[PDB]
């Protein structure tokens, strides 16, 4: 039928990382360790005949400083029309490839140690070169057909020009997946137009994901290759691998263990990441959680843990980093 | 329509 | 009685203009082609005895980029007290003259081709030199007396000083109208204090409007003269004329045709504008729409179509411009 | 039980001060003369067994310019867990010392003439050197024990460094109070780490407050000593004294008279402040109010009245200042 | 009072 | 849960 919803999530924590780019430890009050804090309004209007209209406005919440930088709806601001033909969405939102593929990340793309494949590896100059969201986006999601489902999206560059790139921000991509019972598998392909050092560059991304729920435990993995290739030659390639396992502890408790490997070709360096986490649910809305992550940078790698609100910068080349995150996540 | 919360 | 309302409108579209100031065509995802996207909260408290207190907070929504520049309540942020004496309003809001007179614009002052008389013709340095809204505003609206109704407003300059102008932003104005059945006619007069090139200037605006609903069609027109006159002499005058016709197409469909002529004296140039639009309502809340506009700049005129979110800048002198806007408007 | 609330307050007024730092009078539309305008969302989830989870997001409203600078949740953005052990709060909020002690200010820390002890007397370089709120805050409030109640808080500096100060923003403090029937007394102690002129400085603050409700009238007072002491020597000390009386006028009317004395040691100067106010309630939600304040600066003192939205800057040394504030406050 | 939407 | 106003 028709309804309007005002909702959100406040997830704040105490965090700690043993070293920053200067070698000092850092600790304080951070946010979004289990789920990204947010505030949004959404609705669905039944137009009759299986046809529905909907809107969704969502922005991130920063409980540690009261959204000092302001509140906005950068997470999602869409209007849509859906029916048996599927669903068409207009407005900023996660692009189809990331919306579907981040579902295989047991840490939900947030907190100190989620899957970091979706990032701006080449220091591109586009606004969303981490391949997660896009402005001026138009999406189409098919209905489900015996497990099979797909999504396609296109984002207008609107002639944003940087250096020799005159179509910065353009996105073209989609995915094909099979979701049925305990099995889920997806293949996503996408290309964005951007600029690196003022030179036209294509950001090509292929991602394969799958997970299997065995009941007593769940297995999940991600395979991704992100290649920034400049028109004039020279490219930055990075392959990311991830395998994780999740298990319920009975009394609304959950344990998670995820391993990630980032093979950064451009600098011939690797980084190993291990995240262990526990989620204790006091209710369907409120949970207590703990995240323990370790990151080992090889050679020239300088990746760092994402302790949002405390420290999410890089570290000195070849340095290892350990981080802790303990907090409360409340949904409403 | 009355505004509802995330769940109900 | 007493109630509180959370409401809004998400209107996003795909837009196209055949040429910008550089001569290139521009297309992408834009917003507010049929109605300005917004989010607001309002309420009315019955104080007993016909006396009521109310509040209204409203800000614009930009679905294409998720309010990247932030969310605010610049559309309206008022608190009011009303009774049989009429209504008194305090806070930023549309000034009485524009609130009443833009009602004759069949395109509701939004989209690629609305009535453009309310704009900063002299490149004034005041924040609201387009004569639409005002900060520090106090308004008074009378009750209706056999069709007759009026509104008056005053906005404090609070000594905002620019160059020789020490009362920038001050507004004084109001309107007198007759609204009964199919007839509506209004006369508005207003003056704002501003500065042009750092020199004290008065922005004088007189606007006459009227419309008649013949049932099978509706006729509407606007006559306006905006004159920016500097204290030290020299003024920028522009006369705007508009005539439009609207007609229902039966099945909740509507066709609109509006013509506008802008006589820019300061540069002895004219601009002709023709807007054709169709609104198809799927429901009382959701509609599909299309806007087709053509703008012909004469001589030195450089006005351009307002494709919000794609391109709303000017064009090369004497150039003609054509624009298209197709989208979905959803109210909640 | 469990509930979610969307609320706020719109308080806008017409204000006037006879002189600014230039000696000119200033008048216009201002805000928050009786209560700070705000918009917030809060909720409480009953977890069973006396255990509750809650969230609170609140930001200030500026009705005169429609939150031109943007909307945020800088007033309070917390998530909490409470039970018979008391309550633990995480996120930006009033620090325990100011939350409790400002309750003795008959003018609720807002408007032209509230108690001004909570301010940045030394021109410290910390974000919240007025000792009112704090980022990265963790608070603990005890339950009430036969009148006795206390609160403690800690705010992480997160290594914010300015000059020789490498822990700017850190807060440590709390209070002990007795609240029963017509009697209320509190003692608060707090220390913040900051920097003045780029030099590490401790902001030490001790505050004693008490009030007695005699029914026909209420007596309230505040005693405070704020000392900014630099590590390398030299300190800025100021003692603030305040005594006020409030009385109901029967028909939901209230008269308030408050006297304040600010002894600014650093500049060996004093300032006397007298505020008289009247609050007329049309209902539990809507009120009409008037504030009349006089401020007498002695010698080098340059304090000024806080007519938010019109003028809240200082005045010329030794100058006296008179201010008026008349408006409407509407809660929802 | 419960918050209602633009219409009802 | 339905969203309520400051009072009720
Ligand atoms: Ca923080
Ligand atoms: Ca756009
Ligand atoms: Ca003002």
């Amino acid at each position: 039928q028709s309804s309007v919803t005002l909702f959100g999530i406040v997830d704040t924590n105490v965090a700690y990382v043993n070293k920053d780019a200067a070698g000092d430890s850092r600790y304080g009050l951070g946010t979004s360790g289990a789920s990204t804090s947010r505030l949004g309004l959404r609705g669905t209007e039944d137009l009759g005949g299986g046809l529905k209209a909907g809107f969704w406005l969502e922005g991130e919440i920063f409980g540690d400083d009261g959204n000092a930088s302001g509140f906005n709806f950068k997470r999602r601001s869409t209007v849509s029309l859906s029916g048996n033909f599927g669903e068409v969405r207009l407005g900023r939102d996660l692009v189809p490839t990331s919306q579907k593929l981040t579902s295989y990340d047991l840490f939900s793309a947030t907190g100190i140690g989620p899957f970091m494949g979706f990032r701006n590896w080449a220091a591109g100059q586009g606004a969303d070169d981490n391949g997660i969201r896009a402005n001026n986006l138009i999406s189409y999601y098919t209905p489900n057909f015996g497990g099979f489902n797909a999504g396609f999206g296109y984002a207008f560059d609107e002639k944003q020009t940087i250096g020799t790139a005159d179509s910065v921000g353009r996105y073209i991509g989609g995915y094909v997946a099979y979701d049925n019972g305990p099995l889920s598998a997806s293949l996503g392909l996408a290309q964005q137009k951007t600029a690196v050092g003022g030179l036209a560059t294509d950001r090509d991304e292929i991602t394969l994901g799958a997970s299997y729920n065995f009941g007593v435990a769940k297995l999940s993995g991600l395979l991704q290759q992100t290649k920034f290739k400049r028109d004039i030659g020279g490219d930055i390639k990075t392959n990311s691998y991830m395998l994780g396992a999740s298990a319920p502890v009975g009394g609304v408790g959950e344990v998670k263990l995820q391993y990630a490997l980032y093979d950064q070709k451009a600098i011939d360096s690797k980084a190993h990441q291990i995240t262990l986490g526990y989620v204790h649910n006091l209710s369907k809305r409120t949970a207590l959680y703990g995240n323990l992550a370790f990151l080992k940078n090889k050679d020239a790698s300088t990746l760092g843990l994402q302790a949002k609100g405390v420290y999410a910068g890089g570290v000195q080349a070849g340095e290892s980093q350990t981080g802790v995150q303990v907090g409360i996540r409340h949904a409403f | 329509d009355n505004w509802q919360n995330g769940t109900s």
